[PDB]
């Protein structure tokens, strides 16, 4: 569950 | 139109920096908690042998 | 009959250390002098470690431990059908002893390569989200992995209830006898399933192996193997079985309790190193045997609970590696009104369409393709950007198709009805219909279409060209709501 | 003399030897057991006691049971007499066909060859799979890794690799089934009776493959040593008979997993991910034997399971430094429908130097990877905005990459039962010719779904005109066929009367079947 | 090869050989530093060496650390890497330039061994796999 | 918590009537056994909880 919170920082940083 | 999109896309970089700030605090908490969890799993397996 | 005697050295937390018993085998049933049974698990050089099948309060220091000579076994046979047994054989439904039964071992070597054949015939769940997208053959282990309350049990119960509907219509050879192993569950919960299975009639073909939460941790560790041994009677004698291990997640926790109290060193999440071998020993006994060995099958349904959709869990990752398919059930799909909440993008079946209905192998191929086109176009109209009118066609048709896969929890549809329902949605006949009443439109599509056109599709197993036109010419002489 | 069992804890057995303990890695036999139970000495415990792992189940072991030292490691039959047979971890035949011929049985434990007898030769192994032979081309004589999580296509790809490069080549083949499903090991066995790779009966000597199977039901001591048994059959073909040999290993992850299941019972403290402390050196001792020597060549194809689609995990991450071609399969390519689900960026080969495969292959592969990487940097903004503000330089590279993405997909000859399409073998020249057309704009007018699941670029043009005809043929069945055909569709009760009814017995047969089995045997 | 030494402790070698090989190659490279010439020591995988040293310490039953590594695993790499110096003019003026190689997984420099060698060394050459597929080569961040 | 059930079980078994049992902080029973399980010489389970949770 530590990659689902790391792939959201992938999303919000490019948005 | 271009001057309301400019005020809308500056209200959504604020919202994607406030969400990113709450998500890095949440990630640093999970980063700290998973180093403590994987360490307790190592000491328990070592104390069961020593 | 010389009986070896072991003196209890210390007893605590359901584990008793026993001095002596040098002759005892590993995995041998022992007998305490309090009447409570035990199993010798780790034979150390100075003592024996015994897991206690029951409450360890009756065992004192210096009690006499007798060995029974035998590895742990359970009564198998047709006399177990209809009865509710405990973790190792013994019936708890208050209906006397198990008549017409035979004691066989619970830890059997799984059938090897030369004893198999290919999984070709289908096991119909009755859940049309399953039988179309992730179809399950006879001899295939399929995981029902999901969240805490995602209807995982409902998918498994509908497989058991549907076999009773199939067993009244098939000949004697191809009848499926179900076994439901409930591990670590509430006893009230188990009693609601025996109440359901006698009301349905499914209890004629069902064995209910119950290791509740009050039972000892070696009774819940051992109950999947004892239920599989009861289920392997039908596989070994040419008949067909269906074993459901509800919460193998709760079997591993009961096995972690005995391992941690027999002092075995803890692994990831304080779990035993051989935990993978705990479930791969069990699930590899679900096989489709060759015709030299009878042709019998055993179909497994392990149930694994995840925490927050975390399939990256230690025990969850182990069972996804062992099983063939996977029925992933999602929480947010459950509350969006999609019941059963099956994640079609994450649910696979490794046997595939080789062991499914031919009358849905041609119809549900475009179903899973139009649903694959529905998924990514719904992520983009989630924002509200723009429309294409060919994007909006697959976004509108897949909304009929998602609404078509919804099903009632306690009613399992026959395979012939599911194919007709999927035909009416994939051949455009359920267009001109609002997206909201397709849950009620298909009651017309099953009732008004002739009851003798299901018989031809059941007997042929396939929409012939003399039936492919005849039923689409009956899918126009039907009255749909709204229209 | 003979040792006696002193401790049984799970799959780990301690044997006490009064005088002259056996060597580490030597094979021991427990007599009096129900089946043949072979132990292998892992370590010397110290008080004239060895600690062993069992090759079978330890249920029924008794403290004091006699153990016999064979004075040698586990010895398996190797040679031509094993071609067409299935072997155990300990060399027993499990294919129900007599005993194995066993000309010069060999120990499954040896060292890596040397540094001096290493072969520095690179020639491409043409597979026919066009995503493989373009972007991460395999080496004829090197190690190949197929990575990916559960259900991405590790087997479907290693099965298509068997009938493409092992079905017609010069030497022999060995399949090492290491800790996988018994069902797919039986599916692999029966597929090779039909394709003539394994021949049964008196034609057994014309077989071209040896199966060594250690599947998931076996204990961790068994699955830890099956790859060493599959090595030893392949090392006889390389060292003694001096010829080329292919070695397919299904989930070399299970070798590392099996050693970790016994590791804490051997008295070892756990590592960072709960793996054994000797994880990199147990794996390194196995891989360094799978090499091309000056005597022969072992072309290895190893599937590697990654646990939670996680290449960060130390058991796949240790395997990455051992291979010459790491075909990484991704779930996101599999969910999109592209099969084989090869990650075109993450797949890396050592045959992708321009001075090895030429410049016309290196620049196409480096050009395909550039367009597929630019599209992934644009797909951050396509899924938010929607492909209208890219100034038609970046809109062209989105449509070029979408054609390239489907053109890496290919129907497999072993996935005819799955995909429903006949498989395609794409030659190496037709892959370079096709992708250079999509890269240089030679095929912009074709639809992007005409590239999906086709052989080569002449089957994209064969499918694009077919697609146009298919949609221009939709407007012809809107006139008739609803009413009054020429009676090729008869009435309903005509079809119900042709239904041949079965005998539904309504007795279940069970209690007279059980007593019939009782009076029998 | 007329100027290169190669110290090779491969994967089939014992974990004490892979642990001692950066120290064996450094002592061979310290010859040129101590005699006024200039050396260039490259460790192909420093992270691989620490995995081999973690193997011996867990097997010698030394207490495990954050990732089950030994407590001195910082002292392992610092005592090695501080031997790369530029000497003064009264010691010949020779030099030794080190290039430790650390393999990260998913590009995080927050890993235990990766944080250690970043502290010891002067700079870092970060190579990013995202730039590697963009045509950039070397994919230097 | 076992003392509270025993009072509620007498009204159910012997008196034979409907009981309302309110247990405040049922997790405290699990937490108190976890404060004790460390001192009973038991290897800790996941999250430091007693193996017999
Ligand atoms: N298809 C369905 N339609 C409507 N209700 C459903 C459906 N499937 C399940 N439910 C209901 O949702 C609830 C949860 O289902 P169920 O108890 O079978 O899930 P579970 O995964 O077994 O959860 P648990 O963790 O409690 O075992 C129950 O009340 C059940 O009757
Ligand atoms: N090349 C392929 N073509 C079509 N379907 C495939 C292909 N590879 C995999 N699949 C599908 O995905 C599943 C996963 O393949 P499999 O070899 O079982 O993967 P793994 O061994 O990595 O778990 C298959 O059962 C099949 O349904
Ligand atoms: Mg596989």
């Amino acid at each position: 569950s530590n990659q689902a919170v790391k792939q959201r920082i992938r999303a919000i940083k490019n948005i | 139109e271009h001057a309301s999109r400019m005020s809308a896309m500056e209200n959504s970089t604020k919202s994607a920096g406030e969400m990113l700030g709450k998500l890095t605090l949440d990630y640093n908490r999970k980063r700290q908690a998973t180093i403590t969890t994987e360490l307790i799993e190592i000491i328990a397996g070592a104390s069961a042998l020593m | 009959p010389v009986i070896h005697l072991g003196r209890v050295l210390s007893v605590g937390d359901g584990i008793a250390r026993v001095y002596g018993l040098k002759s005892v085998q590993a995995g041998e049933l022992v007998c305490f002098d309090s009447g409570v049974k035990g199993m010798a698990l780790n034979l150390q050089a100075d003592h024996v470690g015994v897991v206690v099948f029951g409450n360890d309060s009756v065992i004192h220091q210096g009690d006499l431990v007798y060995r029974t000579g035998q590895i742990v076994n359970v009564p198998i046979g047709p006399g177990t059908l209809g009865r509710v047994t405990d973790g190792l054989g013994q019936p708890i439904d208050g209906k006397g002893p198990l008549t017409n039964v035979r004691s066989s071992l619970v830890e059997v070597k799984a059938p090897g390569i030369i004893a198999r054949q290919s999984v070709r015939e289908p096991l119909f769940t009755g859940v049309k989200a399953v039988d179309a997208l992730v179809p399950i053959g006879r001899g295939q282990r399929e995981l029902i992995i999901g969240d805490r309350q995602t209807g995982k049990t409902a998918v498994a119960i509908d497989a058991i209830i549907h076999q009773k509907n199939c067993n009244e219509q098939v000949p004697k050879a191809q009848r499926v006898y179900c076994v439901y192993v409930a591990v670590g569950q509430k006893r009230s919960t188990v009693a609601q399933l025996v109440k359901l299975f006698t009301q349905t009639g499914a209890m004629r073909y069902t064995i209910m192996v119950s290791a509740t939460a009050s039972d000892a941790a070696p009774l819940q560790f051992l109950a999947p193997y004892s239920g599989c041994a009861m289920a392997e009677y039908f596989r070994d004698t040419g008949k067909h079985g269906l074993i459901i291990y509800d919460d193998l997640s709760k079997q591993s926790v009961a096995y972690r309790q005995m391992s941690l109290l027999l002092r075995r060193p803890p692994g990831r999440e304080a779990f035993p190193g051989d935990v993978f071998y705990l479930h791969s020993r069990l699930l590899e006994r679900a096989a489709k045997l060759s015709k030299e060995l009878g042709g019998g099958s055993l179909t497994a349904f392990p149930v694994i609970e995840t925490q927050a959709g975390d399939v990256s869990a230690y025990i969850a990752t182990n069972v996804i590696s062992i099983t063939d398919g996977q029925i992933f059930l999602e929480t947010e799909l459950f509350y969006k009104g999609i019941r059963p909440a099956l994640n079609v993008g994450l649910s696979v079946s490794r046997v595939g369409s080789a062991a499914q209905f031919p009358g849905m192998k041609q119809v549900a191929g475009t179903l899973k393709l139009e649903l694959a086109q529905y998924r990514e176009v719904a992520a983009f109209a989630q924002f509200g950007s723009d429309l294409d009118a060919a994007t909006q066609y697959v976004l509108e048709r897949g909304a009929r198709l998602t609404e078509m896969l919804k099903q009632k929890q306690f009613a399992p549809i026959p395979i012939e009805r599911q194919t007709v329902a999927v035909y009416a949605a994939t051949k455009g006949f359920l267009d001109k219909v609002r997206v909201q009443d397709i849950v009620a439109a298909e009651e017309a599509v099953i009732s008004q279409v002739n009851p003798a056109v299901f018989k031809i599709l059941k007997a042929n197993g396939k929409i012939t060209p003399a039936l492919d036109a005849h039923l689409k010419a009956e899918l126009r002489k039907v009255k749909l709501p709204g229209a | 003399d003979a040792g006696y069992v002193s401790q049984v804890i799970g799959p780990v057995v301690d044997v006490r030897f009064d005088g002259e303990l056996p060597s580490i890695l030597s094979s021991l036999e427990v007599e009096g057991h129900s089946v043949r139970l072979v132990l292998e000495v892992a370590q010397h415990m110290g008080d004239n006691t060895v600690r062993c792992i069992a090759m079978d189940s330890t249920d029924g072991l008794v403290r004091g049971q006699k153990v016999v030292d064979t004075g040698s490691p586990i010895k398996v039959p190797v040679g031509r007499g094993t071609l067409g047979r299935i072997m155990n971890v300990i060399g027993e035949p499990v294919d129900e066909q007599g005993p194995i011929d066993a000309a010069d049985i060999w120990s499954i434990h040896r060292e890596a060859p040397e540094f001096t007898e290493q072969s520095t030769e690179q020639e491409i192994l043409v597979t026919g799979i066009k995503v493989v032979d373009l972007l991460a081309p395999y080496q004829r004589g090197g190690k190949i890794g197929l990575f990916g999580g559960a259900g991405v296509g590790k087997t479907v790809l290693i099965m298509e690799l068997i009938n493409n490069v092992a079905k017609a080549h010069g030497g022999f083949s060995v399949f090492a089934g290491v800790g996988e499903r018994t069902r797919e090991g039986n599916d692999l066995y029966r597929e090779m009776i039909e394709s003539g790779v394994i021949k049964l009966g008196a034609e057994r000597g014309n077989s071209k493959c040896t199966l060594v199977y250690g599947q998931m039901n076996e204990p961790p001591g068994a699955r830890a040593r099956v790859a060493l048994t599959g090595l030893t059959v392949a090392e006889y073909f390389r060292d003694i008979e001096g010829q080329d040999v292919l070695l397919f290993v299904d989930n070399i992850f299970r070798f590392t997993q099996a050693n970790s299941e016994v590791s804490a019972l051997l008295g070892r403290i756990p590592s960072a991910v709960g793996y054994q402390p000797t994880l990199a050196t147990d794996l390194g001792g196995l891989q360094e034997r799978i090499t091309t020597t000056t005597k022969g060549s072992i072309t290895s194809v190893q599937a590697v399971y990654v646990p939670a689609d996680d290449l960060t995990d130390p058991a796949p991450a240790t395997t990455f430094a051992h291979l010459d071609a790491t075909t990484v399969l991704s779930r996101s390519i599999a969910e999109l429908g592209i099969y084989p689900a090869v990650d075109p960026l993450d797949s890396t080969s050592r045959m992708l130097n321009p001075n090895v495969i030429g410049a016309e292959h290196y620049n196409v592969a480096r050009g395909v990877q550039k367009v597929l990487q630019d599209y992934k940097n644009l797909q951050d903004i396509i899924a938010i905005l929607g492909m209208d503000e890219l100034s038609e330089e970046d809109k062209l590279t989105v449509a070029r990459a979408r054609k390239i993405q489907r053109f890496l997909s290919q129907p497999f000859q072993v996935a005819e039962v799955f995909t429903g399409t006949p498989g395609k073998y794409v030659d190496l020249a037709d892959t370079i010719s096709g992708f250079q057309g999509v890269l240089t704009g030679k095929y912009d007018d074709l639809p992007e779904m005409a590239f999906y699941m086709v052989g080569d670029i002449k089957e994209v043009k064969e499918k694009a005109d077919k697609m146009a005809k298919d949609i221009a043929s939709r407007k012809e069945a809107d006139n008739k066929k609803v009413s009054e055909e020429l009676k090729d569709i008869p009435s309903l009760d005509k079809l119900v009367s042709e239904i041949k009814e079965v005998v539904i017995e309504e007795d279940d047969g069970l209690e007279e079947d059980f007593k019939a089995e009782a009076l029998s045997s």
